[PDB]
RNA sequence: GCUUGAGUCUCGUAGAGGGGGGUAGAAUUCCAGGUGUAGCGGUGAAAUGCGUAGAGAUCUGGAGGAAUACCGGUGGCGAAGGCGGCCCCCUGGACGAAGACUGACGCUCAGGUGCGAAAGCGUGGGGAGCAAACAGGAUUAGAUACCCUGGUAGUCCACGCCGUAAACGAUGUCGACUUGGAGGUUGUGCCCUUGAGGCGUGGCUUCCGGAGCUAACGCGUUAAGUCGACCGCCUGGGGAGUA
């Protein structure tokens, strides 16, 4: 939210912006709400999250090249 | 991997803040239940407990206005 | 002393036990696999193992197991027996009525290197005739002798070379083989679970069948 | 006070701490070949300069 | 009967003239059947953000076991009271003495 | 809601024990007196159709074990109607 | 529920090969009893047990010979809806010979053989094979 | 008459389940006041429009109407449909440890009754954002389509009517039976819960597979597998799921 540093820096640096939220905000107010996209997306995207962990299990059994 | 929510029995009131400063980034935000190991059960009990904290101005909704 | 130590085996809980019933899968932390069908299971083991090895069948020792892969070579070479020590060749033995021919092959490199074309070639072809051989010999070399089709078969891992098992059964083949409690038990002659992924085991299970070779050529 | 020259850290432990059970005794990384054993023989491994 | 752990915050002007009404409010509990579980004033604590008008409000805990009915026109006069802006409470069963 | 206060209650006035609870004139009774305390919540709001299954269920189960009452001791049965007053 | 107790006896017996095992058990009756020793009296199942005080818990012990199941076809015949009431002549023998249809005759449960030892029919419970 | 079926009681558990009302924070449109520019919106490009009668933007304050962020989890509730802030009043369904009982009191079902998102209409309120009808600039051989600037029914709440759907893991409901694992969510019993563990017992749901079935893809303890009970429906498509 804001960043202050007194004067060990001679640049802007949104470091603690982009670590606090920031973005966060504009990408759920610039369009329209859609009923639909939170059933949507909150499914597909989490269960691929878990297929990277599914992966990490199923790539080392064998692979002997 | 905290004793709060699994050995600190029987549900975390909002009253001592001397640990609440520690779920709530600087800002106002939480912290997400995939950063600070805690069951969604409790995490969402301590949910309860910023929420109140939120409605007796201890944790604010967000930094500054 | 409790075969290898400890023959039970070991396998841990993803051990996935339909085979539950084969062991009674005793555990010890990552869990085991078969306590009392395994000790016992061993002596009328030796048993069949001994009398159709007297009747001349041919005892196969099957392992592409990267480590015992030479306890193969071992109980094989050192008697007279045959081996199977290396990447499993798909049709080695079901499509074996051409890999015949791929004796024919083998066997008359070999005697290409020797008398035939060693030298009667130019130098950057005679280095790939001798390479190929080292290829094709290390896998096929047990069974390049022989005069059919073997009897008795043992197959150390079932959890990798079960499609060796399973090219076997194409004409029925008797299947001595070591297996887990989440390996492929169905279809064999004598599943003797426990551990078969050990140095150790395959030492006195090949030792204690390499025995029963020096007794079945009588 | 190195692994492959001389020996597993700990008792069948690696380092790295990435092999842990008794079954892999032998095994050899295709990067260190080291043999995770007994400390105890960690006494007759000798080096060479 | 009913645990109602009522936590409010009067005015920082109201600061001196509470502490005369927590005598009313738990005499009120008193004379409405009913034992206090913890009665703290810590004092004007700095606030979390501004209450529309101003920041650092006087908080005080009671967490007092009374009936409903009686808690129900407590939270109606802490909320028709000049000092108290914010005051809230909840549910039974379970109480405290700690608070810190 | 059928209060605690009263179930063990009329187990102890219609049942002859403080535990005999599996008998029919309490099972019903007892349901009985869930709707007798129910009418504040089918009276005021009204609006509440997912509490209507609610009320199906054990107004229905309640019939059933008269269901059985009925085939039983009809003079217990008249006599249950009659003490409480569940037909009406 | 559950609306055929013999039902809940063939499945349990269908599918306890279903699941090869050795001792399979069920609730238990004059007519379970009756049927499991009359297969036992065959060689379709190995000694059945009544254990059990007022309870009485069916305790069957599969019997297999060659390494195969000798109670390999099994349903019933007798539905809860569809009684069929069958005489003498028009008796039903399953497999031509290889297989027999318990009966529950006008003296008893036991063979549909038995049953024409007899010379008398009408309830067949179940084919076994 | 007796219980392994159904169900009730004693003691408890989590939540977008619902109905009626209220509250909190902040914001788009609009209005006014302090400052100030000649540009703003937007598009592949362009433009109608607005503006020097000082817009857009910025700060503070205010009246309406509507919607619930991070936490969020092919997770949860339910017959289905559908549904996310919180509190207050009331209540139900699902499930479980250890026991006491009635003793098959159970399941389903044409005509029928009830629930029924959304939308249209009759009535009393209603209007910020958006948007059928319509107008305008254009890509184009044309625009009553994709874009943009406005705007009415409507979107919201309550009382009724039509009683309609992809009202679809497309798989009706109930009970029993048939090798498992990685998981997710919610309880409990036992052991040194000394610690975020181990071994059993139920509901819901996803994926990989065995027995089995199928045209095949694949379903697979929530089965398209094996039986019994109950209900609706089909006999090539179009005509037409229409008069």
């Amino acid at each position: 939210i804001k960043v202050r540093e007194n004067e060990p820096f001679d640049v802007a640096l949104r470091r603690f912006k982009r670590s606090c939220e920031k973005a966060g905000v504009l990408a759920e107010v610039r369009r329209r709400e859609f009923y639909e996209k939170p059933t949507t997306e909150r499914k597909r995207a989490k269960a691929s999250a878990v297929k990277r962990h599914a992966k990490k299990l199923a790539r080392e059994n064998a692979r002997r090249t | 991997f905290c004793r709060f929510t699994a050995e600190g029995v029987q549900e975390i009131d909002y009253k001592d803040i001397a640990t609440l400063k520690n779920y709530i980034t600087e800002s106002g935000k939480i912290v997400p239940s995939r950063i600070t190991g805690t069951r969604a059960k409790y995490q969402r009990q301590l949910a309860r407990a910023i929420k109140r904290a939120r409605y007796l101005s201890l944790l604010p909704y967000t930094d500054r206005h | 002393m409790l075969k290898a130590g400890v023959h039970f085996g070991h396998q841990t809980r993803y051990w996935n036990p339909k085979m539950k019933p084969f062991i009674f899968g005793a555990r010890n932390k990552v869990h085991i696999i078969n306590l009392e069908k395994t000790v016992p299971m061993f002596n009328e083991a030796l048993a069949e193992l001994n009398k159709i090895a007297s009747r001349k069948g041919k005892i196969l020792f099957v392992g592409t197991k990267r480590a015992a892969s030479e306890a193969v070579k071992d109980a094989a070479l050192s008697c007279d027996q045959f081996f199977v020590n290396h990447r499993w060749l798909g049709g080695m033995l079901t499509n074996w009525k051409t890999v015949r021919q791929s004796i024919k092959r083998l066997k008359d490199l070999e005697t290409q290197s020797q008398d035939g074309t060693f030298d009667k070639l130019t130098k950057k072809e005679a280095l790939m005739r001798t390479r190929e051989l080292e290829k094709l010999e290390n896998s096929l070399g047990g069974i390049k002798d022989m005069g059919g089709l073997p009897d008795a078969l043992f197959v150390i891992d079932a959890d990798h070379e079960h499609i060796a098992i399973k090219e076997a059964n194409n004409l029925g083949i008797p299947v001595f083989a070591i297996v887990d409690t989440n390996s492929d038990p169905d279809g064999v002659d004598f599943v003797i679970p426990g551990n078969d992924d050990a140095i150790r085991a395959v030492t006195l299970y090949l030792g204690a069948v390499a025995a029963t070779v020096r007794e079945g050529r009588s | 006070f190195c692994a492959r020259i001389f020996g597993p850290v700990k008792d069948y432990e690696c380092l790295c701490g990435k092999y842990k059970r008794l079954k892999h005794r032998g095994v050899i990384c295709e990067k260190c070949g080291v043999e995770v054993t007994q400390t105890k023989v960690r006494r007759e491994r000798m080096g060479h300069i | 009967m009913r645990h109602y752990e009522i936590v409010f915050m009067v005015h920082p002007d109201q600061s001196e003239q509470v502490p005369g009404m927590i005598e009313r409010y738990t005499a009120a509990i008193t004379g409405a059947e009913g034992k206090i579980h913890r009665l703290e004033d810590w004092g004007r604590r700095q606030l979390a953000y501004p209450i529309n008008k101003l920041h650092k409000a006087h908080y005080v805990l009671m967490n007092v076991e009374a009936p409903q009915e009686v808690i129900d026109e407590l939270e109606t006069t802490f909320r028709f009271n000049d000092a108290v802006i914010r005051s809230m409470v909840m549910r039974t069963k379970h109480a405290v003495t700690e608070a810190s | 809601s059928l209060s605690t206060e009263a179930t063990a209650k009329i187990v102890s006035e219609f049942g002859r024990d403080a535990n005999d609870t599996g008998s029919t004139e309490v099972q019903v009774a007892l349901l009985t007196a869930q709707i007798n305390h129910l009418q504040g919540h089918f009276a005021e709001h009204k609006k509440d159709h997912h509490s209507r299954r609610g009320l199906l269920r054990m107004v229905s189960q309640r019939r059933k074990l008269l269901d059985y009452l009925k085939r039983k001791d009809v003079a217990r049965y008249t006599q249950l109607i009659e003490r409480l007053g569940l037909r009406r | 529920s559950m609306q055929d107790p013999i039902a809940d006896m063939l499945t349990r017996i269908r599918n306890g090969q279903a699941a090869n095992k050795a001792a399979v058990t069920m609730p238990s009756s004059k007519l379970k009893v009756a049927i499991a020793n009359v297969l036992k009296e065959e060689g379709f199942i190995e000694d059945f047990k009544v254990e059990g005080d007022t309870k009485p818990e069916l305790e069957l012990t599969l019997k297999y010979f060659q390494g195969k199941a000798v109670v390999e076809s099994i349903q019933r015949v007798s539905r809860p809806g569809l009684r069929i009431y069958k005489r003498k002549d028009e008796l039903p023998k399953v497999m031509a010979g290889l297989g027999i249809a318990v009966v529950s005759t006008s003296k008893g449960v036991m063979t549909d053989r038995a049953a024409r030892q007899a010379g008398l029919g009408g309830e067949i419970i179940c084919y076994v094979a």
